[PDB]
Parts: C-alpha cells; sequence; structure tokens
C-alpha cells in the first residue's frame, strides 16, 4: 500500500528552525525522487525542491524561495525523507507535503502525504477546551437533532475532529478555526435522528498534535 | 524560472454544464526526444491533499472520470470539465516538471445552484463552560445557499455584535450548499444578567429572518 506520511510539524519561533520527516511505504522508496511542496492557508501550491533517486546520485534542487535555508536529505535505510527548515519566519507558516517524484519519462506516481502544519510564531502552544453543545432544555423541532463540539482557546492549528470515532461522517459540518487574540475556536455540528440521540452514545472526539493532548467529549441530554 | 499562469481564477457552472481552464507556461514543454509534454493537471478539493488527473498534458491517470479531458502542446494547455459535478468542486492547479517544477497559481471551481433558507439551531452556554467563567452562546446556520448571510444576535431583545465570531464552511461536495457558524461569547456574570438570546438569520431566499432563541431559565 502506497502511504506518505508527514510529521514534525506544529509551532517554532521567528529565526527558529525545523525537521519535518516523511515515512513511506508501498514501493521501491531507492528509485524514486521526492519533493517538498508547501500551502500557505488559502494560497497557491509552491514546489520547495527535491532529491532525485539513487541512479542519478540523490542529487537536490530549489526553488529561489528557499535559497539557502531548507536542506532536502533522505535517509534511505529508514526509507524516510526529510526537510531541515532554517531562520523560519511567518511566511513560511503553510502546510508541508512530501510527495513520490520521477521524471515524465516514467509513467506513474500521483501520491502526496497528508500534510504537516508549520505555524512560525511566537505565541504560546496551548490546548483547546472541549464543550458539549446540547439543545436547550427548549421544546425542540423535527425527527432530526443537532448537537455540538465548541473547541475553543487552543493555539496552534490544526485540531482533528470526528465524531463516534470517526464512524458518524455523515452529518457532520466542522466550521474552520478562527483566531482571536492568539487563540482559536473552532465548533462542529452533527445531526443525527431523534431516535438515535440520547438513546445511543453521541461523542465528540478531539485531538491537538501540538499540544499532544485529544479528548473524547460525549454529548449528554438536559 | 518557467512560469505557469492559469486563467481565470475563478469559474461557477450550474451542474452538468462544461467549464474549460487554461494553463500557459513561459516556455515549451515538449521533449523531443520522449515527444510527450510535462505538464500536469491537480484537483485539490477542499481539505484534502492534491490529486493528479492528468499527466503528459493529456493521458488520464488511472480511475479519473472521462469528463476530465486535457488538451495542447508546447505553451498553452487546456483542461476542460465536459460535464461539472458537485464532487468537482476544487482547486485545480497545472505544473510543469519540464524542468524542476512549478504550480499555476490555480482555478477555483465553484457550483451554482437553486437558493436555499438555513436550518438553524441555537446553542446555550454548557454547564462546563460556565464554571471557567465565560459563556459563549452557539448558533449553527446550515446547508444554505448562497453563500451570502446576515447573522444578527440579540440579548433581551437589543442587538450585540461584540463577541461574536463567525466561520463559513468550504461549499458542500454534497448538495453544493454552505454551512456558518456564529459564536457570541461573555463572561458568565454577563451571561446572568440577561435572560432572553436569539440568533436571527436573514437570506436572500427571505425577507423575513429565521428566528432561533431561548430563555435561561427555560423549561
Ligand atoms: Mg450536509
Ligand atoms: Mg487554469
Ligand atoms: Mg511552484
Ligand atoms: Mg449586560
Amino acid at each position: 500500500e502506497v502511504k506518505l506520511v508527514e510529521s514534525g510539524g506544529g509551532l517554532v519561533q521567528s529565526g527558529g528552525s525545523l525537521r519535518l520527516s516523511c515515512a513511506t511505504s508501498g514501493f521501491t522508496f531507492t528509485d524514486y525522487y521526492m519533493s517538498w511542496v508547501r500551502q500557505p492557508p488559502g494560497k497557491a501550491l509552491e514546489w520547495l525542491g527535491f532529491i532525485r533517486n539513487k541512479a542519478n546520485g540523490y542529487t537536490t534542487e530549489y526553488s529561489p524561495s528557499v535559497k539557502g535555508r531548507f536542506t532536502i536529505s533522505r535517509d534511505n535505510s529508514q526509507s524516510i525523507l526529510y526537510l531541515q527548515m532554517n531562520t523560519l519566519r511567518a511566511e513560511d507558516s503553510a502546510t508541508y507535503y512530501c510527495a513520490r517524484d520521477h521524471d515524465g519519462y516514467y509513467e506513474r506516481f500521483s501520491y502526496w502525504g497528508q500534510g504537516t502544519l508549520v505555524t512560525v510564531s511566537a505565541a504560546k502552544t496551548t490546548p483547546p477546551s472541549v464543550y458539549p453543545l446540547a439543545p436547550g432544555s427548549a421544546a425542540q423541532t423535527n425527527s432530526m437533532v443537532t448537537l455540538g463540539c465548541l473547541v475553543k482557546g487552543y493555539f496552534p492549528e490544526p485540531v482533528t475532529v470526528t465524531w463516534n470515532s470517526g464512524s458518524l461522517s455523515s452529518g457532520v459540518h466542522t466550521f474552520p478555526a478562527v483566531l482571536q487574540s492568539d487563540l482559536y475556536t473552532l465548533s462542529s455540528s452533527v445531526t443525527v435522528p431523534s431516535s438515535t440521540w440520547p438513546s445511543e452514545t453521541v461523542t465528540c472526539n478531539v485531538a491537538h498534535p501540538a499540544s499532544s493532548t485529544k479528548v473524547d467529549k460525549k454529548i449528554v441530554p438536559r | 524560472d518557467i512560469v505557469m499562469s492559469q486563467s481565470p481564477s475563478s469559474l461557477a457552472v450550474s451542474a452538468g454544464e462544461k467549464v474549460t481552464m487554461s494553463c500557459k507556461s513561459s516556455q515549451s514543454l515538449l521533449n523531443s526526444r520522449t515527444r510527450k509534454n510535462y505538464l500536469a493537471w491537480y484537483q485539490q478539493k477542499p481539505g484534502q491533499s492534491p490529486k493528479l488527473l492528468i499527466y503528459w498534458a493529456s493521458t488520464r491517470e488511472s480511475g479519473v472520470p472521462d469528463r476530465f479531458t486535457g488538451s495542447g502542446s508546447g505553451t498553452d494547455f487546456t483542461l476542460t470539465i465536459t460535464s461539472v459535478q458537485a464532487e468537482d468542486l476544487a482547486v485545480y492547479y497545472c505544473k510543469q516538471s519540464y524542468n524542476l517544477r512549478t504550480f499555476g497559481g490555480g482555478t477555483k471551481l465553484e457550483i451554482k445552484r437553486a437558493d436555499a433558507a438555513p436550518t438553524v439551531s441555537i446553542f446555550p452556554p454548557s454547564s462546563e463552560q460556565l464554571t471557567s467563567g465565560g459563556a459563549s452562546v452557539v448558533c449553527f446556520l446550515n446547508n444554505f445557499y448562497p453563500k451570502d448571510i446576515n447573522v444578527k444576535w440579540k440579548i433581551d431583545g437589543s442587538e450585540r455584535q461584540n463577541g461574536v465570531l463567525n466561520s463559513w464552511t468550504d461549499q458542500d461536495s454534497k448538495d453544493s450548499t454552505y454551512s456558518m457558524s456564529s459564536t457570541l461569547t461573555l463572561t458568565k456574570d454577563e451571561y446572568e444578567r440577561h435572560n432572553s438570546y436569539t440568533c436571527e438569520a436573514t437570506h436572500k431566499t427571505s425577507t423575513s429572518p429565521i428566528v432561533k432563541s431561548f430563555n435561561r431559565n427555560e423549561c
């Protein structure tokens, strides 16, 4: 199974350095070029550079934008790609993706990781407070009931939110986080049949990588 | 530095309609020996990692629907979606790999649809948040269209705007609607000094706001 997982992302201060990693599987890492591409929130994709295969000496090329600041290497034994970032700045805050590259000559590829978010900032890492959103004691309408989860006051992004460990997918709207001062707040709504809640369990699962925190908040009536 | 210029910046059609987008390179991407144009097209759906649809300018990747066609040779290329589907909502990027790699600025594809009123729901602060001395009232405006909407908060019948945060989701790949969240945050003492909390949504779909509310002491 071809899979690429980036990690190492998170919070780093200005002028600081950071090293991202990308674990690959499902193919011969050895003879494949590998690229790093980044994307600032709401912006276009930007190629950063690559590192060629052994058949080509495992050599590297970069874009003028990262000239003498970032470095690409690959631990061929570990079969893992890395990206050393230096003298970072606000403009470097973005999602970094690794991708299996080669050279048009070959026909195949098209593999990217889910990406890791790097936030360059001085603000303090803060875990989220997770609050259940259940209907007021009021008389709600519909054979359907909408529940919620308020994930408040964390930093930096991101947070991952799932319902019943991913089992509840259909009927989920997770709203983009909004920043206030140096803290993010987001919410997620899920709608389910009134005959299923509260007779069945409905739990909001929140993970906050930067602070290594996981919270499961069960939504209970009244 | 091969520059990739994409046009237009954004497009919009109802489902089933056709669209094309252009990508122009500052240098020919045609390889003499291979006879292939090193130009690929990527589809990036909201919140997802990019996905390759077309390579060598016209070869569809395995599994990509036939509605996706690529054309052109040398410097001017075009990606055509013969019949836009709701799930096609995305930002599309072209990328040359003739010399190093470079991405275009992308083209955003939005879907047009029938106006739709939001389904509104309001939530009082949780007992858990009150213990922290805070109190956020949350209102969800789900599945509406167009994206353009207004939310007005009222406490004891008087409008309030300080302490409000609004967030909109990207367009829905299911039904092409939008959803949005509005949070009003107060201090618990603030919250307890009042009794009526209201969330009003005015959408083009009606001159009469969809009103949802609760009283702190309701039964
Ligand atoms: Mg929906
Ligand atoms: Mg274009
Ligand atoms: Mg680029
Ligand atoms: Mg007051």
